[PDB]
């Protein structure tokens, strides 16, 4: 979970 | 009567949307979808044609970073692919000088690029120019006085408040006055000879603060902050006003589109995107 974009990688 | 185009973004997966908003009538258009879905791309315009640069397709099946340049003609409502970049660039920064598209920074896996490359539409070629001093992803870009500014971002280790200018004729980079706040994934644009950097992530929290670089004084001044905090947000200028579009506020995905009036120094909610998303590209024509 990228805090900046919210994308789940 | 120019529109604010918005391409792609993320909600659960990378998106193919292309949509346009008209501030005169407050309506949304549904235009032809992207050939390949992507998020963390950037938008720009050259000769009335929308370009969508880089990003990545974070789908259920997996992740593929994009080196692709695709071009959308408003008159034909058709996407056409162009020559790809030398490397893939997710969380890309883009600016235009003299009908040439500069691709700034961005990532490919663990690699955080400091390289920059330049696109010539009339030849359909990409060429490397001088790389930035700092490596940057989530980087704001803004063309001002025919110089390209790379503002904020993430260097692989830390979130940055530093900014730096590019000189096309000289082909060299130079650091400038760093920002008041640290900002990765901010919306960065140019209004009335100043650079605005809105929103982003400071390392801990999401931001609603907006600060304004004056070129003559070389100092960053705060202006009225946004109502809704956001990072990885879309941004553009349309007829003397800044428009911020969507993003991620730490909890949820925004469909809010706020509008800044520089005369009153007041933000306002103007419309909603048709669905909440982050990491959209945005351009105006």
């Amino acid at each position: 979970l990228d805090p900046e974009t919210g994308e789940f990688l | 009567g120019r529109l604010i185009y918005t391409a792609g973004g993320y909600f659960r997966q990378s998106l193919s949307y292309l949509e346009a908003y008209n501030p005169s009538d407050g309506t949304w258009l549904r235009l032809a979808d992207l050939q390949v879905p992507r998020s963390g791309l950037a938008g720009c315009v050259v000769g009335g044609l929308l370009y969508a640069v880089g990003g990545r397709n974070n789908s259920p099946d997996g992740n593929t970073d994009s080196s692709a340049l695709d071009c959308y003609n408003p008159m034909t409502n058709q996407w056409s692919p162009c020559a790809p970049m030398s490397v893939p660039r997710n969380r890309i920064g883009v600016g235009v000088i003299d009908g040439h598209i500069y691709a700034v920074g961005g990532s490919h896996g663990c690699i955080h690029h400091n390289s920059v490359e330049r696109y010539e539409p009339e030849r359909d070629e990409w060429h490397l120019v001088a790389p930035m001093l700092t490596r940057r992803i989530g980087v704001g870009v803004a063309v001002l006085n025919r110089l390209l500014y790379a503002v904020g971002g993430f260097d692989g280790t830390n979130r940055l408040n530093s900014a730096e200018c590019y000189y096309p004729e000289r082909n060299e980079w130079r650091m400038i006055t760093a920002m008041n706040t640290i900002r990765s994934g901010a919306g960065v644009c140019v209004l009335h000879n100043c650079i605005y950097a809105a929103g982003g992530y400071d390392g801990q929290d999401q931001l609603n603060s907006v600060e304004r670089y004056d070129v003559a004084t070389a100092t960053w001044t705060f202006v009225a902050p946004m109502k809704h905090r956001r990072s990885a947000l879309g941004i553009t200028v349309h007829q003397g006003r800044i428009y911020v579009l969507g993003g991620y506020d730490g909890h949820t995905f925004l469909d809010s589109v706020e509008c800044y009036d520089p005369d009153t120094d007041t933000w306002s909610e103007v419309t909603r995107m048709t669905s909440g998303r982050s990491g959209v590209g945005v351009a105006v024509t």
